[PDB]
């Protein structure tokens, strides 16, 4: 119904969120690789919504790029345990919302943060507040709630994001 | 001169790069640059080398300069991590 | 690298030293205190407030608080010894253990061995086992704590006392096998793991000067590993603690301070520690942990604060949430709880003022009068659990403003703890401080601190010239040591036993060494210096009134001084030009033309100006030293030259050394 898509950053594997994202009937304790193209039903913040799944290689971090226009909602995610490779997810957002199809539709489009027990981190919003992003207005939408692979703070950013819908 | 049909890059004392390639192919040398190119870098698909005067370097194996400068000050040694042809 | 999140917890009241616990418990640990009125009291913080559990009855002042277990079974009684006596809770409000061991004072330390208790108090040490006298020990000096190492990992216990004159003496049964010596007085001490350290057994010791160390007692010797010896972290050692919070996978040491100063040292050297990260929290941390009380799954230090903040450090971020023109929630909800719990409280106290005026406090003050040996100021250091509103100083890193008139100090804003420097001279012997807290009466309290008439060490060198000096004749050798108390520093006021007791002091301004020795009604102190002893000599004749030299002395002090004068001329002579060779700096860039002899004073101009600032004290302090050294050593034979004192002056305008010595040897 309510699709939700996230891309990541270039050589972390921190793809991992999308599986303690989907429901406990199903969970998965191998590291779930963000191949995209995932399909099912998973409740959410707000009611039982979809997702979408891609891979992020700067070779790779094009697929995305070929499923970016479409989606019923939408979905925000960084990482931030990169001090070098975070420069060049800056213009992911350009590259995902700056294109023509996701700024028609006002639907949900956030960006967030993730890595929190990991031993590094950064502002929450992350994606669209801490590194100087924060001009992301016009789009419908805010991002928050984040830990690692503990599983914590999907609805965070929901009143913004998940609830907003 | 990572060509993948092995055409050999050299860079000359007076800045002036040379493009010969193997068993000494002749071929036009590219003085691509106004100061001196004591910057060579690899690049995955061709030979990145570096502008003297504080100038990014980019070209491609034709003399063609594909990049234009990004660096603020003199860089001393290039490279580049992994992606495709 | 590393970032610890400052989270409070409840606030308990005035805690002692080493009085915060952490029950064992993969979840949330929890946390126990006790308060300077008896209330010893747990909570868990589920959820962001303190869920209390069995806080009990007000009684003596906890003054300490120990969590142990009789087998290999987890540790969870918590014991505490509050006024004479030893009690004991179970992981609840269950009162088990209640020995009495009657006593005269107060208990200071105290160790859980399984059944074994090792107590301390002001002088006295006991071993017991399950309330039966085993062992019993009197030190000379007061014990600071006192551990046993683990009887499991080895066989023999062998009880380590700290004590106050710098030495550890790790006894067994009733006799000190060895002492270890220790730079600065001992204050807190424990083995450096959960176990005790790897290789054996390590003792890891914090005194109160600031410094840490790892004395390894074997069985006759000690095997010091290392040591944290400070120069910016002085602040005395209150707590020490192992816990790997930085999750390399070794064990890493949390050490507190006095002065706020929480630090992390890590061993990521294999071997050796090196500092990662350092806090400051305004007042005395009391007590440290590791572990995790909030949020578990992240590991975080708990830091219990003198004034009874049971603060905690933790590795996860606060920003939770972030959405929109935002300024998280909680927040509101404690700025909320604090305005209703402030408007009731503002109702009930108005109300009682009123009753209370038209009708018409006792606190604590952690104060240590310690002497600075890097200097020869005392660094007097008071606290209160509230804030002070001001502070008398009479006489015989602060934020505050100067009580100049006798020194009234205001302290600005809220806070805590004061601390203030004092430099009294070689002589002068005789000072009050007037505390009062911003509390509603505005009571205030005195204090009276005595600035003797030298820090005292283990060992002296004879082979200096000895100024030997004699006192004979009816004395009780208690009262002789009551004069000696009167007279030094650093001295135990009960009279030590044997009737016989040797001293070996130390003038931190330049050294010289103060052997003292005496008997039942013989007393021998010995000096390298004149003045020492002449100063002996005139009070010891007060005191009673109230109830040799060697001919080389006088040229070693002198060449003992030299350096210093030598260092505050140049120092003079030096800033003299900096301003003006600084002029000439600002043009033609100094590239050909500055001779290298000034060329040294235009880099280190900082440090001249910086120690310009001090030298004129040290001046005047060098000459009065200079002229009471010349009166007394005339004064021996005696003679009374209190009137050539006005030429010795003009020689040290000159300072013509050699004519300074043919001065003091002729006239």
């Amino acid at each position: 119904e309510v699709h939700v898509l996230c891309l990541g950053l270039d050589n972390s594997g921190k793809t991992t969120i999308i599986n303690k994202l989907k429901p406990s009937n199903a969970q998965s304790q191998d590291i779930v690789p963000t191949i995209g193209f995932s399909i099912q039903k998973f409740k959410s913040s707000s009611l039982s919504f979809t997702v979408f799944d891609m891979s992020g290689q700067g070779r790779y971090r094009n697929l995305w790029e070929h499923y970016y226009k479409e989606g019923q909602a939408i979905i925000f995610v960084i990482d931030s345990s990169d001090k070098l490779r975070m420069v060049v997810a800056k213009e992911e957002l350009r590259t995902l919302l700056n294109h023509p199809d996701i700024k028609h539709r006002r639907i949900p489009i956030l960006f967030f943060a993730n890595k929190m027990d990991l031993r590094d981190a950064l502002t929450s919003v992350k994606v669209s507040q801490l590194l100087c992003l924060e001009d992301i207005k016009d789009k419908p939408w805010h991002i928050c709630a984040s830990d690692a692979i503990k599983g914590e703070g999907l609805q965070e950013g929901v009143d913004w994001l998940q609830d907003q819908i | 001169q990572f060509d993948v049909e092995f055409r050999l890059a050299a860079a000359c004392r007076n800045g002036s790069i040379y493009i010969l390639r193997r068993d000494s192919k002749r071929p036009k040398y590219c003085i691509e640059l106004g100061a001196q190119p004591v910057g060579l870098v690899g690049v995955h698909k061709v030979l990145v080398v570096g502008s003297n005067q504080d100038s990014l370097h980019g070209f491609t194996y034709k003399g063609k300069r594909l990049w234009t400068v990004q660096m603020p000050a003199a860089i001393l040694a290039m490279n580049l991590l992994e992606q495709h042809s | 690298d590393l970032n610890l999140n400052r989270a409070d917890y409840l606030q308990v009241g005035v805690t002692s030293q080493k009085t915060m616990k952490l029950l064992p418990a993969r979840a949330t640990q929890k946390v126990v205190v006790g308060d300077h009125d008896g209330i010893v009291m747990c909570f868990g913080m589920k959820k962001g407030e303190a869920v209390t559990v069995f806080k009990t009855l007000p009684g003596q002042k906890i003054a300490r608080l120990e969590l142990g277990g009789a087998l290999n079974t987890p540790q969870e009684k918590i014991f505490i010894a509050a006024g004479s006596e030893i009690r004991g809770f179970t992981k609840r409000g269950k009162q088990f253990l209640s020995f009495e061991t009657n006593l005269t004072e107060s208990i200071k330390a105290m160790h859980i061995s399984g059944s074994d208790l090792f107590l301390s108090a002001s002088y006295i040490y006991n071993h017991y086992c399950d309330c039966k006298d085993q062992h019993y020990y009197l030190s000379g000096d007061k014990i600071n704590d006192v551990i046993c190492l683990p009887v499991e990992r080895l066989l023999r216990e062998v009880p380590v006392l700290a004590c106050q004159d710098r030495v550890l003496r790790v006894l067994q049964g009733s006799d000190v096998t060895y002492e270890i010596e220790v730079p600065g007085p001992p204050t807190v001490l424990a083995l450096h793991n959960g176990n005790g350290g790897d290789s054996g057994e390590d003792l890891l010791f914090g005194t109160s000067d600031g410094k840490l160390g790892l004395i390894q007692i074997t069985t006759s010797k000690p095997i010091h590993k290392w040591e944290i010896r400070n120069e910016k972290k002085r602040g005395g050692i209150l707590c020490v603690d192992s816990f790997d919070i930085v999750g390399d996978g070794v064990k890493d040491l949390l050490v507190g301070r006095d002065d706020g100063m929480v630090e992390v040292y890590g061993f990521d050297n294999a071997n050796e520690p090196v500092l990662r990260f350092d806090h400051t929290l305004s007042e005395s941390v009391t007590s440290i942990q590791g572990g995790c009380v909030g949020k578990d799954g992240y590991d975080e230090i708990v830091v219990s604060t003198y004034s009874g903040w049971i603060t905690g450090l933790t590795t996860e971020p606060v920003h939770k949430e972030s959405g929109p023109g935002e300024e998280n929630q909680e927040m509101q909800n404690k700025i909320s709880s604090l305005r209703s719990e402030l408007e009731q409280l503002q109702y009930k106290v108005l109300q009682e003022r009123e009753k209370y005026q038209q009708s018409s406090p006792s606190f604590s003050v952690n104060d240590k009068f310690t002497l600075n040996k890097d200097d020869a100021s005392y660094s007097l250091i008071l606290e209160v659990q509230t804030a002070i509103d001001n502070v008398l100083i009479q006489s015989d890193k602060n934020s505050a403003v100067v009580s100049f008139s006798l020194a009234t100090y205001r302290c600005q804003a809220n806070t805590t703890r004061l601390e203030l420097k004092i430099r009294s001279i070689e002589g002068q012997y005789g000072l009050q401080a007037y505390v009062t807290p911003r509390i509603q009466p505005k009571t205030c309290q005195v204090r009276q601190y005595h600035i003797k008439p030298h820090q005292r060490t283990h060992f002296i060198d004879h082979d200096r010239p000895m100024n030997t000096l004699t006192l004979t004749g009816q004395f009780s050798f208690s009262e002789l040591h009551s004069w000696v108390v009167f007279c030094m520093p650093e001295v135990p006021e009960k009279p030590p036993a044997g009737e016989c007791v040797t001293f070996y002091f130390q003038n931190t301004f330049l050294d010289t060494q103060l052997e003292s020795t005496y008997r039942k009604g013989e007393g021998v102190f010995k000096s390298d210096n004149i003045s020492t002893i002449s100063i002996l000599k005139d009070v010891l004749s007060k005191e009673a009134t109230k109830r040799e030299i060697n001919e080389v002395s006088v040229k070693h002090t002198l060449k003992l001084i030299h350096p210093k004068l030598e260092y505050q001329l140049l120092l003079a002579k030096k800033v003299q030009l900096i301003d003006a060779l600084k002029e000439l700096q600002v043009h033609e860039g100094n590239t050909n033309f500055l001779i290298p002899e000034y060329r040294c004073i235009l880099e280190e101009a900082d440090h001249l100006q910086e120690e310009y600032k001090k030298q004129p004290a040290h001046l005047e302090r060098l000459y009065g030293m200079i002229t009471d050294l010349f009166i007394d050593k005339f004064k021996f034979k005696g003679t009374n030259v209190k009137t050539k004192v006005p030429l010795l002056l003009e020689i040290l305008d000159s300072y013509d050394q050699n004519a300074l010595i043919a001065f003091f040897d002729a006239a």
